[PDB]
RNA sequence: UCUCUUACUUUUAACCAGUGAAAUUGACCUGCCCGUGAAGAGGCGGGCAUAACACAGCAAGACGAGAAGACCCUAUGGAGCU
RNA sequence: ACUGAACUCCUCACACCCAAUUGGACCAAUCUAUCACCCUAUAGAAGAACUAAUGUUAGUAUAAGUAACAUGAAAACAUUCU
RNA sequence: CCGAGCCUGGUGAUAGCUGGUUGUCCAAGAUAGAAUCUUAGUUCAACUUUAAAUUUGCCCACAGAACCCUCUAAAUCCCCUU
RNA sequence: GCUAAACCUAGCCCCAAACCCACUCCACCUUACUACCAGACAACCUUAGCCAAACCAUUUACCCAAAUAAAGUAUAGGCGAUAGAAAUUGAAACCUGGCGCAAUAGAUAUAGUACCGCAAGGGAAAGAUGAAAAAUUAUAACCAAGCAUAAUAUAGCAAGGACUAACCCCUAUACCUUCUGCAUAAUGAAUUAACUAGAAAUAACUUUGCAAGGAGAGCCAAAGCUAAGACCCCCGAAACCAGACGA
């Protein structure tokens, strides 16, 4: 049997926080704040990417030039590992060449 | 467990389906 | 992981549902019963050409056995009644012989009738009067 | 684990109205892991159910199986059970209602076969449920004779209808 | 050759 | 969703804990064949198609199509009788109850959005009004954007606001190649 | 399939058509929700047409509970004592005038 | 043909195609043609003409050679003195 | 995928490989058709047509000289100082029908061209420029912040 | 050893009492003859047979169970040796 | 002369019987934004669906209560005997 | 478990080879060959699928499509109408 | 009705910020956990290979100076698979977070413990009451396979048409995979529960926005430019190399 017998608590979620009330707000700031700040100088996350998209080898590419200066060492070596894994795969594998 | 509450629910129904078939009311 | 499926025991239960009535252990476990229930509704999906075709057969068995108290055979009432321009399919036939045999009397007196007027006719030609019972009513 | 059997001695119903027949007593009693396998304490079990108490006994007493002598306790403690505590008035009017045995939990053992091989040996265990019902035993159902053969082929053959038409 | 394998006994806590 | 970034990770079926060697050899037992433990197929494995590393979501609208959304927005707010403009948000008191009685007396909604400008010349009475109620919010008018002006019912600007407004809004028309970022002097633009 | 579901006979439930016909519908109960976008079609056949349906055959009595439900339903009751609950979950004014009439 | 750099991550070119093939803007390939000097003292003057020509591509390969090439290459140019300068462009075409 | 094979198993060999047969694109003499393409100087072309346009829309403005500046200030011309443009060839593809009279700093000039703005009373002067310099006059404001 | 096997004892074996495995298992309510069929049928066609169910034997069949044939061929797969 | 189809006609409705492949309309569970308040709606997202890989783990069946496994005898439970 | 020990790491080694590849419904949907250390694979042709622009597509009639010795057929191509 | 089933919460993952730890007494390089004696020996060394070139013999990104651009350009290369810069430009100081996992998931972890091997090394499983257990009460029952309540009835892929009746009557050669073709006596599967397999580019299509210009520097442009949507799987070898561990 894979089934809850009771049904679970009620998740209570507050619409009206202080997080969701002022989401987006200075969102649209160099449009009409006269171009001193871009909208992507608002992202707060890891350091290689704020403001940029990228691929899976992308992102690996970026963030072992950006920052695999000084990662852990255990880390490092399957960040190399992942990216030689990835170039096998996008540059040998699949359909569509 | 899993999480979600609409299949909970659903076996909920199912539940007071057989059991109220089990025993009907007078 | 992510979004990993709850409702599971509800499709187990929709294929198991039409199988409550099997026998062996094609009633509980689902990797039989999903076998069986695709057989049963392909047999329950052909099975309608056969029902028209097995009540027909169970129509001409009974018409051939009601029509030979009569000293009838089959193909010469459906024949001469047809000649006889009178349409009765072999259900009401069927249900004539069961239900109403003095109408049914009344039909193969006429099959037989119309029969005799077509043997008069082959030896004769006509001449005069192609019969009675014969003289097909002309629609325009 | 569930334990319902045991409460099952819990039930009371409401007092009953004077033109009403008595509803014999019901007294449910259960002896959890027993070291028996379930299939060889399903004969005893089968032996028993039909049998009025003290014939139970009396076939119990004599036979020769571990089961017998675990049978009898739980029937002796089952009528004594009937006579103090569910008020049943006689001790000999008792009979077995329900008889039966279930999987308990068992435990699981090497085997050591003769290479490197091995089975997963297992510690059966079970359990045994009895009802008592005061009453006499009932009687057998008598097997059916000439005449009721007959008379159930006539009514099948005074049953069928002209299929398939009006 | 000579083609043999040997046997795999299990873990002794199950 | 520009902002959005995901830090969601599992491991694949060469980062989990050991898994190293071949158990139980190609062709003498008779279980399946296979080359290491820890491959998804195991309990305990590693995932096969997971998510993996911190990603990013980031892409950038054209700054036209931004502008012209919230000058849709903006006649959305005034078509359906939801925008009003005020003089000068000041109140006489500065306690709550005071401005959600008069906005439940004017039948504006159950949230409304407050918009001053500069962030500086917002009296202390508007400030020390909102800043305990959870429905009505101060921001000033830099921080003007579709999504709030969605998720409040209505939308209330200031005089020296909407000029604000016009004026950032109707340049976008009339405007030429950027040439370079316009952070950067072009003698017209401040 | 038919041998795993029950079968009748064809029947009358007490000779309708020989002396006067009478309607075999008792009861519609019509449960819709004030807010919640399920029951739009539902608060639009309130609107407009259970008004012509209650005029056009007076044998059944109708009624709407407006209550808060996440699936707004039909509950039909008929002469015999069986009752038939429907959801009109989502559907458009012409499926919910089509399903009572049906009903 | 590395569709992901090790380095940057993106598209390279074969170079083989460059030196080998001229790509006009139009969208069409000129050529040359194999054997074109190879062999002259056995070959009849018609064909030594036919084999100096300049020689457009097929459909099937400009589109190979559309797919192994960035679009670097696929550019406007504004050469000072260049000799495929009217060939850029296409005129009177109709589908 | 299809059924089974390289197709279905991914491992299909790569663009421009045909089975074993020496591929089309190697099969082909080497020419140099891209031979010093990245040495050669490219120049934006200014038809005398678009000139004439930009000084009517109330863009580029005949009171003052026309130099590359003028002309990027005022979008008639993009110029790229990498990809190796150097700076604007003048263009006579609106020679008739252009009555304007200025005078201007192109790179490059053709002689018709030439000819059409001297018949309305104008000076055209050839210039040169550097890509460096190029750089600097095609966006003065960048090169001021450098700070050099 | 055999012509040509026979008798007795023990182990084994059958029943009773206790504990209690392993390979195998698509589901089976699991018959015979002829023919057919991916060419050797319990499940197809034509005939025949046919109340249900324990227990002990035998090995004609289930193209029987264990080991992705170890013989033959292929792989622009390996390895040893000269 | 009759029997004899998913062919045809008859009452009704009609998108509703091909391998690989392609095109299209929908859609459960989960999270998020806003709604909704006995379980749903409009959108965004993805570890997003298992009758099958001698697939992994765990539970229980079949083989099976089968193969196999035990304790020398009497007694006063001091002792004696083989 | 040594034609070259075992463990860890490169390693998610590679494999043109085997096996598997999980919701509903509808529609279209069967291929002359050439090259290739290549016939267990791949590329280009051929067919098939989708979306577009344009006008002709199929069936075909009089006329017509070298010869030479002994015969020399069913037929084929082109082709206005329809 | 037995076996059973159900739970949330220990904790964990990815980031941001910040540079982080180590003698209570005794013992611990000899046979480590040993209070106590005479040859003093001592470290500094191009990685290789699997793999791609459909074989393979030169060749094949992994190297530790922030981004974007120049640019996948100049260059190198059995000039072939592929490798690949530089001159130059510039890189807004402070905010404690999750459209992450919830006991087969997330670190292997309750733990590098139990257990296996001489050694290097490999390496698990699991717990669920309640405010009060100084409340052991009577509940709380309902749900997988497996059994019992409750063995069997002539005939046959286990069902369908049915019928007054379960059977009796008429019809019916299990599923997937590989195949020209499988009921095939060709492979896979005892069953249940959980887990387990389509990752992305150039160029095209659609929908917005602007328009001979598009784009928040760089890039394209003889209707183009920018943005978004949509699209390329899993398990399995014998092998090779490097370093430790073993008489
Ligand atoms: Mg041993
Ligand atoms: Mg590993
Ligand atoms: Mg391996
Ligand atoms: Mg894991
Ligand atoms: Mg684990
Ligand atoms: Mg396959
Ligand atoms: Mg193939
Ligand atoms: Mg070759
Ligand atoms: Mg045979
Ligand atoms: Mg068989
Ligand atoms: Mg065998
Ligand atoms: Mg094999
Ligand atoms: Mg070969
Ligand atoms: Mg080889
Ligand atoms: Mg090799
Ligand atoms: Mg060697
Ligand atoms: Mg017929
Ligand atoms: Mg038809
Ligand atoms: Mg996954
Ligand atoms: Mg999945
Ligand atoms: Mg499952
Ligand atoms: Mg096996
Ligand atoms: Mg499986
Ligand atoms: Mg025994
Ligand atoms: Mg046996
Ligand atoms: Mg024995
Ligand atoms: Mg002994
Ligand atoms: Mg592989
Ligand atoms: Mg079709
Ligand atoms: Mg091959
Ligand atoms: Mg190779
Ligand atoms: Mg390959
Ligand atoms: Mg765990
Ligand atoms: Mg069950
Ligand atoms: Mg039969
Ligand atoms: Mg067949
Ligand atoms: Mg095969
Ligand atoms: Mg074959
Ligand atoms: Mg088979
Ligand atoms: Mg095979
Ligand atoms: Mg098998
Ligand atoms: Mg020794």
């Amino acid at each position: 049997i894979g089934i809850r017998l009771t049904l679970p608590p009620p998740k209570v979620v507050d619409r009206w926080n202080e997080k969701r009330a002022m989401f987006g707000v200075y969102d649209n700031i160099g449009i009409l704040g006269n171009f001193e700040k871009h909208p992507k100088e608002l992202i707060r996350g890891p350091i290689w990417l704020r403001g940029w998209k990228g691929n899976e080898l992308q992102r690996c590419i970026r963030k072992r030039k950006m920052v695999g200066s000084r990662m852990f060492a255990d880390d490092l070596h399957n960040l190399n590992k992942r990216i030689r894994y990835l170039y096998k795969h996008f540059n040998r594998h699949g359909k569509f060449r | 467990v899993k999480k979600g509450f609409r299949a909970a629910f659903r076996f909920q129904k199912e539940l007071e389906r057989q059991r109220l078939l089990r025993c009907p009311p007078p | 992981l992510r979004n990993r499926v709850t409702d599971r025991y509800f499709r187990i239960q929709e294929v198991l549902k039409h199988a409550r009535h099997f026998r062996g252990r094609k009633n509980r476990c689902y990797r039989l019963a999903v076998r069986t229930v695709i057989r049963a509704f392909v047999k329950c999906t052909k099975a309608r050409y056969l029902k028209k075709k097995n009540m027909r057969t169970l129509w001409i068995n009974r018409i051939t056995a009601a029509s030979q108290e009569h000293g009838l055979k089959y193909p010469a009432l459906i024949g001469n009644l047809v000649k006889c321009q009178v349409e009765l399919n072999r259900k009401v036939l069927a249900d004539l012989a069961i239900y109403e045999p003095k109408t049914f009397k009344s039909l193969a007196a006429l099959a037989s009738r119309r029969r005799h007027e077509g043997f008069a006719a082959a030896l004769g030609d006509g001449k005069e009067p192609e019969g009675i019972f014969s003289r097909v009513v002309q629609y325009h | 684990i569930s334990r319902k059997w045991e409460k099952k001695n819990k039930i009371v119903y409401p007092p009953q109205l004077p033109g009403e027949p008595r509803r014999p007593a019901e007294i449910y009693h259960c002896r959890r892991q027993i070291k028996y396998s379930k299939d060889k304490m399903w004969y005893l079990a089968k032996l028993i159910r039909g049998m009025s108490i003290d014939q139970a006994l009396a076939q119990l007493e004599f036979n020769d199986k571990k089961g017998a002598k675990i049978i009898k306790e739980v029937l002796l403690e089952a009528q004594d059970m009937a006579v103090r505590d569910h008020n049943v008035e006689f001790r000999s009017n008792l009979y077995i209602a329900e008889s039966t045995s279930g999987r308990g939990q068992c435990l699981k053992r090497i085997r050591y076969h003769g290479r490197g091989r091995f089975g997963i040996m297992e510690k059966v265990y079970c359990h045994y449920f009895v009802k008592l019902v005061e009453g006499p035993p009932p009687p057998p159902e008598p097997p059916k004779t000439a005449v009721a053969h007959a008379k159930e082929y006539i009514q099948q053959l005074r049953s069928r209808t002209i299929v398939h038409t009006l | 050759k000579k083609r043999f394998t040997p046997p795999i006994y299990q873990p002794k806590f199950k | 969703n520009f902002k959005r970034i995901s830090y969601a990770k599992t491991k694949t079926r060469a980062e989990v804990r050991g898994g190293g060697r071949k158990p139980w050899p190609q062709k003498g037992t008779g279980r399946a064949r296979h080359g290491s433990i820890r491959s998804p197929l195991w309990r305990g494995g590693g995932v096969a198609h997971g998510p993996r590393g911190p990603t990013s979501y980031y892409y950038m609208l054209p700054m036209k199509v931004r502008a012209l959304g919230l000058k849709v927005a903006l006649t959305v707010k005034l078509a359906q009788d939801d925008l009003h403009i005020m003089d000068s948000l000041e109140l006489p008191t500065g306690d709550p109850q005071y401005l959600t009685e008069l906005a439940h007396y004017r039948r504006w909604g159950d949230s409304v959005l407050l918009v001053d400008l500069t962030h500086e010349e917002m009296p202390q009475s508007i400030v020390e009004a909102t800043s305990r109620l959870k429905t009505f919010n101060l921001i000033p008018a830099v921080g003007l954007n579709v999504h709030s002006m969605l998720k409040h019912q209505t939308l209330v600007l200031t005089l020296p606001t909407v000029a604000f407004l016009e004026d950032k809004l109707l340049w976008q028309d009339s405007r030429y190649r950027p040439l370079y970022p316009f952070s950067l002097p072009y003698s017209d633009f401040p | 399939t038919a041998r795993g579901t029950p079968s009748r006979f064809l029947a009358s439930v007490l000779h309708n058509g020989l002396g006067r016909y009478v309607q075999q519908l008792q009861r519609l109960s019509f449960s819709v929700s004030r807010d919640g976008a399920s029951s739009r079609g539902a608060r639009e056949f309130v609107e407009r047409e259970v008004i012509d349906f209650a005029r056009r055959n007076p044998g059944v009595v109708i009624y709407v509970n407006s209550r808060p439900c996440c699936v707004p339903r039909v509950v039909a009751e008929y002469l015999n004592g069986a009752v038939r609950e429907e959801s009109i979950h989502c559907k458009s004014v012409e499926e919910i005038s089509t399903l009572v009439q049906k009903l | 043909l590395t569709y992901f750099s090790a380095r940057k991550g993106k598209r390279k070119t074969v170079k083989a195609v460059i030196d080998r093939f001229l790509r006009l803007h139009c969208g069409l390939w000129v050529r040359r043609k194999a054997g074109y000097k190879k062999k002259l003292w056995k070959k009849t003057p018609a064909r030594k003409k036919r084999l100096r020509e300049f020689v457009f591509c097929n459909k099937t390969q400009s589109k190979l050679l559309d797919k192994m090439t960035t679009s670097f290459w696929k550019r406007r140019n504004w050469y000072v003195d260049d000799p495929y300068q009217k060939y850029h462009d296409r005129t009177n075409l109709k589908v | 995928r299809g059924h089974k094979g390289e197709r279905q198993r991914g491992t299909r060999p790569r663009l421009g490989f045909e089975g074993g047969q020496t591929p089309f694109y190697i099969r082909i003499p080497k020419y140099g058709f891209n031979e010093g393409h990245s040495f050669r100087r490219q120049y934006k072309p200014l038809s005398l047509n678009r000139l004439q346009y930009l000084i009517d829309l109330g863009r580029v403005d005949p009171s003052q000289p026309i130099d590359l500046t003028q002309l990027v200030n005022g979008r008639g011309v993009t110029i790229q100082p990498l990809k190796r443009d150097y700076g604007v060839q003048l263009v006579e593809e609106g020679a008739d029908t252009f009555t304007a009279k200025v005078n201007i700093e192109v790179q490059l000039a053709s002689e018709l061209a030439i000819a059409a703005i001297e018949k309305n009373g104008g000076v055209v002067t050839t210039a040169f420029y550097d890509p460096r310099s190029l750089d600097i006059v095609c966006k003065p404001v960048p090169f001021f912040l450098r700070g050099q």
